């Protein structure tokens, strides 16, 4: 069948994160359900597996008693609750499944996998984003084309989409990726090249949308007067 | 509180086959090793079987032992009774750090 | 040498064998629950012997004491020493008439 | 567990004076160290007090036939003891599982981890808790306040490997008593000398 | 941990490529089976082969799995356009009382030719001077591949604080674009005469300077 998890989620270092694994169809009440985590920079490790029909928790000795897994058979949905988040928990979980067989080996295999819950925790949490427009100068523009855009600063968390004139400009647009800061903050930019003949007639405005922060602030750009 | 139960008096004519039982009360009879000792009157006891089926070097083959673990009873089978076989038979156990005889 | 045990086993006249206790060449000791807090057995390796001390002996303690070598702690007593006769009676040693 | 490129003694694993039960067939317990084999397999699991009886070569039941079958030519040792003060807790310890149903017999030294629902009749259930089918895996009933026949006992199996290969493990000469002040022959790494 | 894997292997599109997986004698030496998974960077891993004896549905027959005693091996025939992923070893561990994955082998060699980079330096605007911060950005665009080092200087000494470099993304015309920022303050921004960013690309160095006054 088709197992679907949630999307990205950002919590606090010392809070409780609650995610769910959803199963579409059936074959969820007859096989054990486990969780597999993949971390960029190291290998994969296995916390534990839960048998949902009878309800026995079977974790690993490398993980202490901090994360608990609960499963409900009324809606075929398993819930994961983890507390005391640390700095090395920036990874992605997966909803696996165990399909036993017969043989000399008898090794647990994960034939079915989920999508992935991007759970990242760090400092410099959600604040008010700041948008700074960029204007061309008389020395940086020598030909018939100019480079300009808007700068986004002090925003959390990822992702943030940038739209130009509510999607009316598509040619020559580009979105730059983010980057980690020493304080734990991201930054991205967008620059679009347009001919200089439309600078004095058609105005440009950047629309910054932030669905977790529920803010949508738009700022206009104006050419520099002295340069 | 584990005690081995043995038949106090067993008699049989020479040349026939007789079975001597040893029943455990609480612990199972296959839990620990059972040793049978044949002791002459006015003499030291001697080991005639060990590991519940193995005969020590020197005793005849007739001293055959079997384990009925379902009934918690240890059995010692004697075939071809003779004159010298008239002796006291005791079955041994270990329980848990406390050797218990029959 | 050899890593074997020692044990004392007594037998009353006309009765079955009774296990008293077992000792190692170290200080390891285990005693029968009915005979607990009364059996004191010690090993002196210099004289290559071991002795058993019994306290509060009654008239029911009349049994033939056997010193048997024990190869396996859960197993057979392969070698049995000859049994000394122990008699407990309440009188002074007196000559016959 | 597989033990290779190691060497050890079984005397320490016997003088603990804490094991409730001990069964080893195929070889005498007091003459197994000097005899040398190739590999030793350790099969450790938990079981109740009424099922240690069924773990023997040539017995039937519901555990010795559905979880681990003992062959006739079984030369291993079984060491079991009570540790109910750690693997059990108040309120019901159900962390240990066991299998109750199986389609047919299984080969010895084979592990089964199939979680498929056992079918008793001819009508499929599509993996539901319906009629004419039942789950083969069942939870235990361990409790720290149990008696002497239903506590969780730790049962291990130490089998031996016999093939055309060298002995990874062996029983080297032990540490003989250091007798002194007697005319005794010795061999300390360079010479076979006799003296006090 | 208990499983070690090579960091990367090399191969050719048309020859046999094999991998070796070495662990311990208690997880794979005991007799347990292996399960090989493919970790594509951007999608969920799926099952390739379990037990090294059966073929799951939807998996091609080019993948072969074998267990030569302790060590397990996987061999493929031919390099297609989807082998740009990671391979892992999965086996049950008795010591860990659970499943443990391996290290991971990356299957890539090259495929990134050279190009001519172009950089642009844009000074901060007027509204950014009242926020008690100065984000100096030097954009790099129209270059291939995306491996450019960024160095900053103030015409008197290199700046080793606040330097950053974002990863470059794919453009519409199969090129790369990146940006580099620098966190300063307006108090010392007007004191220095000029600022610039210095980058190198296979020996090609381009320098652009700006003057705040």
């Amino acid at each position: 069948v088709q197992l679907v998890e949630s999307g990205a989620e950002v919590k606090k270092p010392g809070s409780s994160v609650k995610v769910s694994c959803k199963a579409s169809g059936g074959t969820f009440s007859s096989y054990a359900i486990s969780w597999v985590r993949q971390a960029p920079g190291q290998g994969l490790e296995w916390m534990g597996g839960i048998i949902p029909i009878l309800g026995i928790a079977n974790y690993a000795q490398k993980f202490q008693g901090r994360v608990t897994i609960t499963a409900d058979k009324s809606t075929s949905t398993a819930y994961m609750e983890l507390s005391s988040l640390r700095s090395e928990d920036t990874a992605v979980y997966y909803c696996a499944r165990e399909n036993g067989y017969s043989g000399y080996g008898a090794a647990a295999n994960f034939d079915l996998w989920g999508r992935g819950t991007l759970v990242t925790v760090s400092s410099a949490s959600t604040k008010g984003p700041s948008v700074f427009p960029l204007a061309p100068s008389s020395k940086s523009t020598s030909g018939g084309t100019a480079a300009l855009g808007c700068l986004v600063k002090d925003y959390f968390p990822e992702p943030v989409t940038v739209s130009w004139n509510s999607g009316a400009l598509t040619s020559g647009v580009h979105t730059f990726p983010a980057v980690l800061q020493s304080s734990g903050l991201y930054s991205l930019s967008s620059v679009v090249t347009v001919p200089s003949s439309s600078l004095g007639t058609q105005t440009y405005i950047c629309n910054v949308n932030h669905k977790p922060s529920n803010t949508k602030v738009d700022k206009k750009v104006e050419p520099k007067s002295c340069d | 509180n584990f005690m081995l139960t043995q038949p106090h008096s067993v008699s049989e004519s020479p040349g026939k086959t007789v079975t001597i039982s040893c029943t455990g009360s609480s612990g199972s009879i296959a839990s620990n090793y059972v040793q049978w000792y044949q002791q002459r009157p006015g003499s030291a006891p001697t080991t005639v079987i060990y590991e519940d089926n193995q005969r020590p070097s020197g005793v005849p083959d007739r001293f055959s032992g079997s384990i009925d673990s379902s009934s918690n009873s240890a059995s010692l089978t004697i075939s071809g009774l003779k004159t010298e076989d008239e002796a006291d038979y005791y079955c041994q156990s270990y329980d848990s750090s406390n050797v218990v005889f029959g | 040498s050899g890593g074997y045990f020692w044990s004392w086993i007594r037998q009353p006249p006309g009765k079955g064998l009774e296990w008293i206790g077992c000792i190692y060449y170290s200080g390891s000791t285990n005693y029968n629950p009915s005979l607990k807090s009364r059996v004191t057995i010690s090993v002196d390796t210099s004289k290559d012997q071991f002795s058993l001390k019994l306290s509060s002996v009654t008239a029911a303690d009349t049994a033939v004491y056997y010193c048997a070598r024990q190869l396996w702690l859960r197993g057979r007593f392969d070698y049995w020493g000859q049994g000394t006769l122990v008699t407990v009676s309440s009188a002074s040693t007196k000559g016959p008439s | 567990k597989r033990i290779s490129n190691c060497v050890a003694d079984y005397s320490v694993l016997y003088n603990s004076a804490s094991f409730s039960t001990f069964k080893c067939y195929g070889v005498s317990p007091t003459k197994l160290n000097d005899l040398c084999f190739t590999n030793v397999y350790a099969d450790s699991f938990v079981i109740r007090g009424d099922e240690v009886r069924q773990i023997a070569p040539g017995q039937t039941g519901k555990i010795a036939d559905y979880n681990y079958k003992l062959p006739d030519d079984f030369t291993g040792c079984v060491i079991a003891w009570n540790s109910n003060n750690l693997d059990s807790k108040v309120g019901g310890n159900y962390n240990y599982l066991y299998r109750l149903f199986r389609k047919s017999n299984l080969k010895p030294f084979e592990r089964d981890i199939s979680t498929e629902i056992y079918q008793a009749g001819s009508t499929p259930c599509n993996g539901v808790e319906g009629f004419n089918c039942y789950f083969p895996l069942q939870s235990y009933g361990f409790q720290p306040t149990n008696g002497v026949g239903y506590q969780p006992y730790r049962v291990v199996v130490l089998s031996f490997e016999l093939l055309h290969a060298p002995a990874t493990v062996c029983g080297p000469k032990k540490s003989t008593n250091l007798v002194k002040n007697k005319c005794v022959n010795f061999n300390f790494n360079g010479l076979t000398g006799t003296g006090v | 941990s208990v499983l070690t894997q090579p960091p990367s292997v090399s191969g050719a599109p048309g020859q046999r490529v094999t991998i070796s997986c070495t662990g311990s004698s208690s997880n794979i030496g005991a007799g347990y089976d292996v399960h090989w998974y493919q970790q594509l960077p951007g999608t969920a891993p799926k099952l390739l082969i379990y037990g090294n004896s059966n073929r799951p549905s939807g998996v091609p027959d080019r993948f072969s799995g074998s267990k030569s005693g302790t060590s397990a091996s996987l061999a493929i025939t031919g390099l297609q356009a989807e082998d740009e992923a990671d391979y892992y070893c999965q086996s049950y561990d008795s010591s860990l009382s659970g499943s443990v994955f391996g290290g991971g082998t990356k299957l890539t060699v090259l495929g990134q030719p050279k190009a001519a980079p172009s950089v642009t330096l844009f000074p901060p605007s007027s509204e950014e001077l009242q926020a008690n911060k100065a984000t100096l950005v030097c954009l790099i665009s129209d270059f291939y591949p995306g491996a450019v080092t960024v160095a900053w200087k103030a015409d008197s000494s290199p700046v080793k604080a606040g330097v950053e470099t974002t990863t470059p993304s794919k453009q519409s015309n199969n090129k790369y674009a990146a940006s580099s920022y620098l966190s300063l303050t307006p108090e010392q921004w007007k004191s220095h005469r000029s600022y610039s960013c210095q980058v190198t690309h296979e020996g090609s160095t381009v320098e652009k300077t700006v003057a705040p006054t």
